[PDB]
C-alpha cells in the first residue's frame, strides 16, 4: 500500500497514484478481526484479467 | 535455447521476495537475452538483505 508498488492487491484491489499526497496509517487487528476457525468474511480479488 | 515466461514466477505468491535490479518484472516478457544464469543456494532469512 504505497505509490509505485505492485502486487495482487496493488494491481487488483487497491492501486494508489504515483503522485499520491497523504498518509498511510496502519495497526494490527489480531485481537478483533481474526477468529478461531478463521475469519472468512474478508475477501480479496485473487485474479483479474 | 528456450522460451521463458517470467509472469508465472512473478504472479506466484509463494515467494518471500522478488526484487529486480536494472529491470522490472512486467517488462520481462517483451525483452530477451543471449543467456540467463540462475545462481542457486540456501541462506539464513536475516541474510537475504545481503
Amino acid at each position: 500500500i504505497a505509490p509505485g508498488q505492485t502486487g495482487k492487491i496493488a494491481d487488483y484491489n487497491y492501486k494508489l497514484p504515483d503522485d499520491f499526497t497523504g498518509c498511510v496509517i496502519a495497526w494490527n487487528s489480531n485481537n478483533l478481526d481474526s477468529k478461531v476457525g478463521g475469519n472468512y468474511n474478508y475477501l480479496y480479488r485473487l485474479f483479474r484479467k | 535455447n528456450c522460451v521463458a515466461d517470467y509472469s508465472v514466477l512473478y504472479n506466484s505468491a509463494s515467494f518471500s521476495t522478488f526484487k529486480c535490479y536494472g529491470v522490472c518484472p512486467t517488462k520481462l516478457n517483451d525483452l530477451c537475452f543471449t543467456n540467463v544464469y540462475a545462481d542457486s543456494f540456501v541462506i539464513r532469512g536475516d541474510e537475504v538483505r545481503q
